[PDB]
RNA sequence: CCUUCUCAAACAUUCUGUUUGGUAGUGAGUGAUACUCUUUGGAGUUAACUUGAAAUUGCUGGCCUUUAGGCGAACAAUGUUCUUAAA
């Protein structure tokens, strides 16, 4: 996770350093070899002002020059509302691996017509909108180490939640 | 006003004064002091209560910078024109440009330095002294104007022609070659300088009597003098030769009562 | 010295680099042709060719000479400060040829004159000539005549 | 023979009393400092005294700085001889101006005015040269 | 042995320092008092240097704003004022690669014409500002035992809340959230993310790296521009490819 | 033997600058660099001339 | 061993005009004609010249603040305390 890290002072980077350009260079040519075998442009561009927004995978748009059941386009057609209080990066990756799309506040205020699901980890919720579902965040842990729907009981604040235990 | 008559009385007993006569080859700088004529204004609290090296340009009927330029020829002394100017603008700026401009109206430039240029090549106050007394005429940009007297040395600002003269390049955002053109038009020809000393003395250099009808004089002395009245409270005038004794021309003695 | 090395660093100069570099510049202004103008002051640098500053001197010309202490063949360089001291060139001793070298892109040069300063520096070099003369040439006039060394080891 | 009293010229603009002190301790402790200054400005006249604890401290301080290139120009620092003695510096500052009132009244000094204009033409034939006004 | 011309060069600096930040303050007291007949220019303006270096100047805007300031290290040889040494340690700049969130207004704006020789400004972008929090930030902390000078890194979210709970700021993504709003606090986030530090941009000393610090010294050389007029424009350059490089 | 194009060229400069006479193209600053002799001048300008423009 | 305020507003369109504001000095020496007060204490102004930033003691303005700062800013004010220009 994005946390600042006290840096240890027993290790020496002189070796991961090392580890650090061969992998880096190694990755460079088979990320090369994906882009390339997935037909699309290997230099990924970006908007500069959506990098403003958010420094992520969402940053680069990807050219041009089906998806497997169940797990890809799982929740397709499905419009999230991951609130500010969430850990954007992990649950925007997953949103993003299932295809739906991803509206948080946080980015909003950089600067909700069809918004049906709040991602949310919080007591108390104000709006209270009924049409919109409350969702701690389990349940995209727990629906796509299923594949499937689960039902969102337990993940309704401040409802307790199941011990995940993953599939390992 | 100011009773005209009384000027050309007073200029036409200057003239009989300055007419009045081992020596020297080279004749003496007195001796070319004793023709000039200098303007002196008594005025209730000429300091601004600070100090003022911004010269004031008056609006004057003639210009005694070309019968200056004329004698300036015969005289050991030669009128030069000095420009400072921004170090974009001197990149633009060319002399041609300049000299083409000032052919059309018969006058010229000397000389165009950057600051840059002041504060190098003439950071040695030998130098840069010398490189002042050459010339009489020094024009700076407005810009550059408020950053000059840490480069131009206070011994330049003791002189009138030595002190520089505020002069625009621009009139929009960017300058334009137009707005020099014409502005060393009229700070050449339109426009005479003014010190703003403390106290309340005022001089005002006029020139020798021997380039300007006088007349003329009388009138660019009235117009002048008209300008200062609508300018400033004045006690009085006294103009004279530096070497002769004042003359009483005009005064005004409610204005000591005014001060207070 | 070391304001004497702040005035040379001034006046480095060109390297092989440089002049091949500016060279290919105006070539390639006249090979599009765009030809800009001919227009250039003069190159000023220090004069460090041995010949060439025995040359510079005899006419004269030096107006600053260093001179480096160490030089294995000694008797190349006895003569020069007689022969500044006749011809009157403020000539200075230095100490060490391989910091003539540095300022001069050689690996040594021994000898060091200096003929040409634009009027930004004209005024600092009068300034260090009376600085060299009054701390080389008063100190170390008299005891010059005498017979160094002697003492044994 | 000479003194621990110390002159020194050719001083750096800017360059001051303050910073004297601060340079020459480390040659050893100084008895006295002062710099010529001007009156209606408080500017350095580039040149100034120096006192030590001791005259041979003085000797030592005197030769490593008596050709000594600084800022621009070179330095020169000579020591005195036994017979010589402080005397007569200030730090000045900057004079600022003081205004003060005039103390006749307004008709006293336009009767002022009225006596010197008529004085001066008194002058202007005296002199002479015809003057009508 | 001290030295005998850096005792007279900063003597001066000093002078040249001190007699601007007169000059500072004289023209914004009158600016201040409104008693203005006699200025150079009435309101103040905004110089912007990005990329042969292009400087847009815009005039100043009267609404507050979020600043990411950066303590640069100061001028050659300065010896610093009390004046400046005031303002600085009210804004806790000293220990230089410090730089920290601040409020655009107008009453804190004077400040900004005295500290720009010695620290540089501009707007920060929110991917930036989270990367900095999200990397880099330390909290003075009252823990479980301590003699208790201590600071611990963004971790706990608990922590947060548990000094927070008052104005209800919990879970450190919405402490970036709301230096980003600055609707509702922003100076108590001053208050609890009160330290900051940056890295050293170079390696330093050693060939490979006098190189590149001659090199960005050409640069800082072209970025930095010293006014000394007292109606100083502020000067804004693009944080966001300078955390490229400080985060 | 005819004459070099850049050069010419710098005659062709100096045809126009001073028309024809030598005194004032001889103390020229601006396109006599090289300071060429009184009369050098006056060979490759009637060179030139014989070559072109008559 | 540093580098110096390198523009502001208003009106106007004239292919750029018009008005206003924005500038503390290098020290020393020579010196013309004067001006103004101050209450004799002189003070503040006025031509012109010299000089490698030259150099030898011109005895203690006033007012105000704090324990040095402003008079070119009055609830005005100021210090010499920045470290990868190290070692």
């Amino acid at each position: 996770f994005k946390f600042p890290e006290n840096i240890p002072s027993d290790v020496d980077f002189r070796i991961m350093l090392t580890f650090l350009e061969f992998y880096s260079t190694l990755l460079h040519f088979v990320l090369y070899k994906l882009y390339t075998d997935s037909g699309l442009i290997y230099p990924p561009k970006l908007d500069l002002k959506k990098d403003k927004i958010i420094s992520g995978l969402s940053s680069y748009i990807l050219e041009s020059r089906k998806y497997d059941s169940p797990v890809a386009s799982l929740f397709s057609a499905f419009v999230f509302y991951v609130s500010r209080e969430v850990p954007i990066d992990i649950l925007e990756f997953l949103i993003l691996s299932c295809g739906g799309n991803v509206i948080s506040e946080a980015a909003m205020d950089q600067i909700m017509s069809k918004v049906t699901h709040q991602i949310v980890d919080r007591p108390v919720l104000k709006n209270k909108v009924a049409g919109r579902t409350y969702i701690q965040p389990q349940w995209i842990f727990d629906c796509i180490n299923k594949g499937e729907l689960v039902p969102a009981n337990k993940y309704l604040p401040g409802e307790a939640l199941p011990p995940h235990l993953s599939p390992w | 006003a100011i009773p005209r008559e009384r000027v050309i009385k007073a200029v036409n007993e200057l003239i009989k004064f300055t007419s009045k006569p081992k020596n020297l080859l080279e004749d003496d700088e007195e001796e070319l002091k004793k023709d000039l004529q200098l303007i002196v204004v008594n005025n209730k609290s000429f300091t601004g209560t600070s100090k003022s090296f911004k010269l004031k340009l008056l609006n004057v009927k003639h210009s005694f910078y070309k019968p200056w330029k004329e004698a300036s020829a015969t005289a050991v002394k030669d009128f030069k024109v000095l420009l400072i100017l921004k170090d974009s603008d001197i990149k633009k700026v060319s002399e041609d440009d300049l000299f083409d401009q000032l052919d059309s109206e018969g006058i010229k430039v000397d000389e165009i330095i950057c600051g840059k240029d002041l504060k190098t090549v003439y950071k040695a106050y030998e130098a840069r002294n010398a490189f002042i007394s050459q010339f009489s005429l020094i024009l700076a940009d407005d810009s550059i104007v408020t950053s000059l007297p840490k480069l131009m040395g206070g011994k330049a600002y003791n002189k009138v022609e030595t002190t520089p003269i505020s002069i625009r390049t621009h009139a929009n955002k960017e300058f334009s070659l137009t707005t020099l053109t014409n502005n060393i038009k009229k700070v050449y020809m339109n426009q005479l300088p003014v010190k703003l000393p403390r106290g309340t003395t005022l001089n005002v250099h006029l020139g020798n009597l021997e380039w300007l009808r006088p007349e003329e004089f009388v009138d660019n002395v009235e117009l002048i003098s008209e300008q200062l009245i609508k300018a400033y409270q004045i006690r009085s005038i006294f103009i004279k030769t530096n070497r002769s004794p004042v003359l009483p021309l005009y005064y005004n003695q409610d204005v000591l009562d005014e001060l207070e | 010295a070391a304001e004497t090395f702040k005035l040379f660093n001034k006046y480095r100069p060109e390297t092989a680099a440089e002049k091949k570099e500016r060279l290919t510049k105006e070539a390639a202004a006249v090979a599009e042709g765009k030809s800009k103008q001919d227009a250039s002051p003069k190159p000023y640098a220090v004069k460090y060719g041995l010949n060439h500053v025995v040359a510079l001197i005899e006419n004269k010309k030096a107006k600053l000479v260093l001179i480096a202490n160490d030089v294995d063949p000694i008797e190349l360089v006895v003569f020069l400060p007689a022969l500044c001291k006749k011809m009157g060139v403020p000539y200075a001793i230095v100490k060490g040829k391989a910091r003539l070298g540095t300022l001069v892109n050689q690996k040594t040069s021994a000898v060091a004159a200096l003929t040409e300063v634009r009027a930004e520096d004209e005024a600092a070099l009068a300034k260090l000539v009376s600085t060299i003369d009054a701390n080389f040439a008063d100190k170390y006039d008299e005891v010059k005549k005498h017979w160094g060394g002697g003492i044994l080891g | 023979e000479y003194s621990g009293i110390i002159y020194v010229s050719r001083l750096p603009h800017g360059f001051h009393e303050k910073e004297l002190s601060k340079y020459f301790a480390q040659f050893g402790d100084l008895k006295e400092v002062r710099l010529a200054r001007n009156k209606k400005t408080g500017n350095s006249r580039h040149y100034g005294f120096l006192e030590f604890v001791n005259k041979e401290d003085a000797m030592i301080a005197q030769e490593s700085m008596n050709n000594y290139l600084l800022m621009g120009h070179l330095l020169q620092v000579r020591v005195l001889p036994k017979g010589a003695k402080i005397e007569k510096l200030y730090k000045y500052k900057k004079r600022v101006l003081v205004e003060k009132g005039i103390t006749k009244p307004v008709k006293q000094l336009k009767d002022n005015m009225k006596q010197k204009h008529e004085e001066r033409i008194k002058k202007l034939a005296k002199s002479g040269i015809e003057f009508k006004w | 042995f001290v030295r005998a011309e850096s005792i007279v060069a900063k003597t001066l600096a000093t002078s040249r320092e001190k007699e601007r930040i007169k000059r500072v303050s004289i023209l914004e007291d009158k600016k201040a008092k409104n008693e203005t007949q006699h200025i150079a220019s009435g309101k103040d303006f905004i110089l912007k240097i990005t990329e042969g270096l292009i400087r847009e100047k815009t005039t100043y805007d009267g609404k507050p704003a979020l600043l990411f300031i950066v303590r640069v290290r100061g001028p050659l040889a300065v010896n610093i004022p009390n004046k400046a040494f005031k303002i600085l340690s009210l804004l806790r700049l000293v220990e230089t690669n410090t730089g920290v969130f601040v409020k655009l207004t107008k009453n804190v704006y004077p400040l900004l014409k005295v500290i720009a020789p010695y620290v540089v400004i501009g707007k920060p972008s929110l991917s930036s500002i989270r990367s900095l929090i999200q990397k880099r930030g330390r909290i003075i902390y009252k823990g479980e035992n301590e003699a208790e000078p201590h600071e611990i890194v963004l971790n706990d979210n608990n922590i947060v809340e548990e000094q927070l709970g008052d104005h209800g700021i919990i879970c450190v993504e919405d402490i970036i959230h709301e230096i980003a709003t600055m609707g509702e606090s922003f100076s108590v986030c001053n208050f609890f993310l009160q330290p900051f530090k940056l890295n050293r941009e170079v390696s330093g000393f050693g060939s490979l790296n006098r190189l590149r610090k001659i090199k960005q010294r050409e640069a800082e050389s072209r970025t930095r521009q010293f006014s000394n007029a007292a109606t100083a424009p502020v000067i804004e350059v693009d944080i966001d490819s300078l955390l490229a490089k400080l985060n | 033997r005819s004459q070099s194009e850049r050069e010419e060229e710098w005659l062709e400069k100096l045809y126009k600058k001073h028309g024809d006479d030598y005194k004032k193209m001889f103390f020229d600053k601006k396109l006599n660099i090289y300071q060429q002799s009184e009369g050098d001048l006056k060979r490759r300008l009637l060179r030139w001339k014989k070559r072109n423009g008559i």
